[PDB]
């Protein structure tokens, strides 16, 4: 039925987070990361995680980082949680001096790869862009080597994701919130459920430039689960 | 309101 969550530890939760990128390479900061950072580190702490921060990350560091997590022995933690709070595009995440492919990343944790996490949920939570769409909205025994994974994105793809500079992410503001009030009664799945809910309702973006004002976000949850997975 |  359920992923045995009774290990003597919950597991990891690495947070990425990339506010300010190379002066080279062209991107934006991204203001309001931080509290999304904030956010993610009390919540997850409040679920038993052991949460390691980290700060602007170059694409090698990212790799370098992930690969290291990959090699820890993980035998006695229940799961295994990764968040990514950068820039993107459909399929990449920018390190501070420039992409990344997420495969690349997510790979180190194959069953074939993470011994001491087949079997277990690997969780990927990522804040980025997946492209330049803008939504207008509508008034209204073996296992598989890529089994037990779960990507939670902010955005559908092929579109922008939505940050408050003041507020943080559409996305991880919602995340947390139903982890705070959902984690201790609803199912994973349950808990995305409403998190897709809150960001395509209760957000709807404000701009003095009319291309980009009067938005709307649908995030999108893409699970290689095989068991239902409670936090309590 | 920014996009990433």
């Amino acid at each position: 039925n359920s992923y045995k969550m009774d290990y003597p530890e919950m597991g990891l939760c690495i947070i990425i987070n990339n506010k300010n990128f190379h002066k080279s390479t062209g991107m934006t900061s991204r203001s309001g990361t931080d509290v999304d950072a904030a956010n993610l580190r009390e919540t997850f702490r409040n679920l038993k995680y052991e949460v390691r921060n980290k700060n602007d990350l170059t694409r090698e560091e990212i790799v370098e980082l992930m690969r290291d997590v990959s090699k820890e022995d993980h035998s006695k933690r229940s799961s295994f949680v990764c968040v990514l709070l950068s820039h993107g595009e459909e399929g990449i995440i920018f390190g501070t001096n420039g992409p990344v492919d997420l495969k690349k990343i997510t790979n180190f944790f194959r069953g074939d790869r993470c011994r001491s996490l087949t079997g277990k949920p690997k969780l990927f939570i990522i804040q980025a862009c997946r492209g330049t769409e803008l939504d207008c909205g509508i008034e209204t025994h073996k296992i598989p080597v890529e089994a037990d994974f779960l990507y939670a994105y902010s955005t559908a793809p092929g579109y922008y994701s939505w940050r408050n500079s003041k507020d943080g992410s559409w996305f991880i503001q919602s995340l947390c919130a139903m982890l705070k009030q959902y984690a201790d009664k609803l199912e994973f799945m349950h808990i995305l459920t409403r998190v897709n809910r809150k960001v395509a309702t209760e957000f709807e973006s404000f701009s003095f430039d009319a291309t980009f004002h009067a938005k709307k976000q649908i995030p999108c949850i893409h699970s290689m689960l095989t068991k239902e997975l409670y936090f309590y | 309101d920014e996009v990433d």
